[PDB]
């Protein structure tokens, strides 16, 4: 595939969430909380009521949603999934990354955990299930780095939920096949094929010795399986919705669910009627922790598609009103990103976040302008329309609800820029060209000393991505990281010849020519894109003081002399053949 | 075990090593490698270059093209990773060990004998090439790595000494039988090419150390008569 180079524009310190979070771990002997987020970023939180800030740590790795996390061996190590199709192992006490797992094709959705075996699996959209044995996972090298797989198979459609129990010897998987398939991980064999749902499940548990099964799933139903008998031996129907999370306590006989309806429920199994409204959340539910520490668990760790978390007592469910109206604790979240514009310069972007605070900021430099607050955001963007045209030359993503640019082979280099035109001090310039070179200042092989493009700098924070086009990422690290040892010798394979060309060879890109016609308004010329209208103006007149005499039009409008061809083939034009301009004396 | 493949192992560390500073790494059915995100050792890459450059030391054993690659690259490569310096010094002075005679009287200062190989008589140590890189490396050492070295000196200092006050029978050559095609006429002119380029060798390293001292460039000259006496000798028959 192609390279592409992409940069996110973000804080050096990301203490709080910007996305939804996808998955929670809470770690009983360090009072740990983990939210997987799905702004890419795993956190550590301090349950501690008496911390005023939890924040303990941000695992920042992933470049895509994590959707789901595990924490095995005592707490010592983090298996997490995430849309970016790997499978990464952390050192939970430290936070850091150890190995990344590239087995899986497509969205890596679920993992499940054995915790007597320390054996995991990992299920996803690619429809496979592979298992991991932890031990021989954090006992990898950097000789060592080679793993024997073992995949379960048999699964016809995409995987959203997983599940294993506690001996190792049941695994159950949910997708949209609407059926629950479940194996043997010892002998990697087909067990059963239950049936019943009749939509996506995305919630799955097991009990001890992995004979009984929860499911809950997008019809709306939570279903009891007897994995002896192979068959639904219950069914409860208590939601509105589709149902996204389950949770059940230690003695397997009460489960609380939660879903796209915002309300959670504590439900006994042994008789449907006893059901308790916890609360009403603000978001759909997408994942929810139970505290075990004591039994009845005291209170419940609840994950939405806010940037918040919060975290729900469960005194009194066993002593619709719900049972509680605030969290007793929460965690506070930031602001995602939700609406982008590019401005007509393609150098700025007005943002929108889902506080409604509109921020201006700065592409080239990599860094935000000023906040404008609650302005209204299509208002701000007629008060700075400019009746400019510089071509595309990035493309902005908001998956993560912050601001990820992307440049590509086909369009980097297409915004040939004046200095005097932009902020610096005319040259012309190449936009992508100088971003490039500011991205990889501190690669020595950049170096022939000055370093970078001698204009401008990004911060040194900025993480730095490379990755196939609709693909794989190859290589990420920070700018500042590029003079490392390690991060070297990656740039040298991951980094494509067409950035080669530019960063390194140093050579210059293209430059676009527009021809157009010169006719007397009552001996076609091909020139530079960004040639104003003056030096068509005095071409004219020695043809025939050149600005005073001379007029230029286009389309019977008169053609600014400071404007450029660029701009006038754009926005007055409005025709698809080349640009005419008609010449007459003032 | 193959010969001949081993030549080209041979050229390929070599190659390999005079060249990168850095060497080494940062399947079956179901095995499949692991991204592991490990911080590049230098500690590590000592000791992979310290055991291919052990491993190089093994193949000081073999024909004599092996042995005349290996002195020519290990300049090459003492340039380039000065942290295997120590590693071609005790390879390199260890060799000299094995022909050199270190005994300050009994003459000559080498065991020609034991560069040569019969089975057919052929050359099996370039002792001329092998002092040719000893000298260049100690000199590249004493000047570069300092801001055995004192004990290379001494040899050095003494194979001149020993090698001037020789007779020019102590290596058994003015015309025995210096012949193309007795063994020992093969013998004596494989023989005479190896002293004659101990000879030029030994008057490189004394023009450097003393500095411009009389005493040394006298040295030279009577080195040159020895390499000049037994050239017209070879040059007359032949």
């Amino acid at each position: 595939r192609k390279v592409q180079v992409s940069y996110v524009i973000r804080d050096e310190v990301e203490k709080y969430n910007r996305n939804g979070v996808n998955a929670l771990q809470l770690d009983p002997a360090l009072n740990r909380l983990f939210t997987a987020g799905r702004d890419s970023i795993i956190r550590i939180w301090s349950v501690n009521q008496h911390k005023q800030d939890p924040y303990i740590a941000s695992m920042e790795h992933h470049t895509d949603w994590v959707n789901d996390i595990v924490l095995c061996c005592n707490g010592k190590t983090l298996i997490s999934a995430s849309s970016d199709t790997t499978v990464k192992v952390w050192n939970a006490h430290k936070g850091f990354c150890m190995s990344t797992l590239r087995t899986h094709k497509d969205y890596v959705k679920a993992l499940a955990y054995a915790k007597d075996k320390e054996l995991v699996a990992s299920a996803g959209l690619d429809r496979q299930i592979f298992l991991w044995d932890v031990n021989t996972l954090t006992a990898l090298t950097a000789s060592n780095n080679t793993v024997t797989t073992s995949s379960l198979s048999g699964n016809k459609d995409s995987i959203y939920s997983l599940a294993m129990n506690q001996l190792g010897t049941i695994i159950v998987s949910g997708s949209t096949e609407k059926v629950l398939r479940v194996w043997d991980p010892r002998t990697c064999a087909k067990l059963m094929k239950l049936k019943g749902h009749t939509d996506n499940v995305k919630a799955l548990l097991l009990n001890r010795d992995g004979t009984q099964c929860l499911s809950g799933s997008s019809d709306g139903t939570i279903r009891l399986w007897s994995l002896g008998q192979q068959r639904c031996i219950a069914t409860y129907r208590v939601h509105d919705e589709g149902v996204w999370a389950l949770q059940v306590n230690d003695a397997f006989t009460h489960v609380y669910s939660g879903g796209r309806d915002r309300k959670i429920y504590c439900t006994d199994l042994r008789n449907p009627d006893i059901r308790v409204l916890i609360c009403e959340e603000k978001a759909p539910v997408l994942k929810m922790e139970l505290d075990r520490s004591a039994d009845p668990p005291p209170a419940i760790w609840v994950a939405t598609t806010k940037s918040t978390v919060n975290k729900w007592t469960l005194k009194g469910i066993h002593n619709i009103t719900p049972l509680c109206t605030q969290p007793d604790q929460v965690i506070k979240g930031g602001a995602s990103i939700i609406q982008c514009h590019i401005l007509n310069d393609k150098r700025h972007i007005l943002t929108k976040d889902t506080n409604n605070n509109v921020a201006y900021w700065d592409v080239l430099k990599a860094c935000k302008v000023e906040d404008l607050g609650k302005v209204d955001f299509e208002d701000e963007i007629k008060k700075r329309f400019k009746m400019v045209y510089v071509p595309n030359w990035f493309s902005v993503d908001l998956k993560t609800g912050m601001l990820t640019i992307t440049l590509d082979e086909s369009d980097c280099f297409a915004a040939w820029v004046s200095a005097k035109d932009a902020g610096f001090s005319d040259p012309k310039l190449n936009l992508g060209g100088l971003l490039l070179q500011a991205l990889l200042e501190y690669w020595p092989r950049t170096h022939v000393v000055q370093k970078g493009n001698g204009y401008f700098q990004v911060p040194p924070h900025t993480p730095v991505i490379f990755g196939e086009a609709g693909g794989r990422t190859l290589f990420r690290l920070l700018c500042r990281d590029s003079g490392g040892e390690t991060e070297s010798m990656l740039l040298n394979e991951t980094v494509p010849q067409w950035v080669i060309d530019i960063t390194v060879d140093k050579n210059m890109p293209k430059f676009n020519k527009i021809p157009f016609y010169l006719q007397p308004h009552a001996d076609r010329l091909s020139a530079s894109d960004m040639l104003q209208v003056r030096k068509v103006m005095e071409h004219v007149y020695e043809k025939i003081l050149a600005e005073e005499k001379i007029e230029l039009l286009c389309q019977d409008q008169v053609l600014d002399p400071n404007m450029d061809l660029r701009t006038v083939k754009h926005f007055i034009w409005k025709s698809g053949g080349d640009l005419t301009l008609h010449y007459r004396q003032k | 075990n193959q010969l001949d493949a081993r030549k080209s192992a041979v050229a390929g560390f070599l190659l390999l090593l005079k060249n990168f500073k850095v060497l080494g790494s940062l399947l079956s059915v179901s095995q499949v490698h692991v991204d592991v995100h490990s911080h590049y050792n230098s500690v590590a890459n000592e000791t992979f270059c310290l055991e291919i450059m052990d491993s190089l030391r093994r193949c000081l054993s073999q024909q004599a093209d092996v042995r005349l690659m290996l002195y020519e690259g290990f300049y090459d490569v003492l340039r380039r990773n000065s942290q295997l310096a120590n590693s071609v010094m005790q390879t390199l002075l260890s060799q000299l060990k094995q022909f050199y005679e270190p005994k300050p009287d009994l003459l000559p200062p080498l065991k020609l004998e034991a560069c040569i190989l019969t089975q057919k008589i052929s050359l099996q140590e370039p002792l001329d090439y092998l002092l040719c890189c000893i000298q260049h490396c100690l000199a590249w050492y004493k000047n570069t790595v300092i801001p055995f070295y004192e004990d290379l000196d001494d040899i050095l200092e003494s194979i001149t000494n020993r090698m001037i006050k020789s007779e020019l029978e102590d290596f058994e050559l003015k015309s025995a039988d210096f012949s193309q095609s007795t063994s020992i006429g093969i013998k004596n002119n494989i023989c005479a090419f190896l002293v004659m380029g101990v000879c030029e060798v030994l008057i490189e390293y004394n023009f450097s150390i003393s500095s411009f001292s009389k005493n040394r460039f006298e040295d030279i000259l009577s080195l040159f008569m020895c390499y000049k006496k037994l050239s017209d000798i070879l040059n007359e028959k032949a």
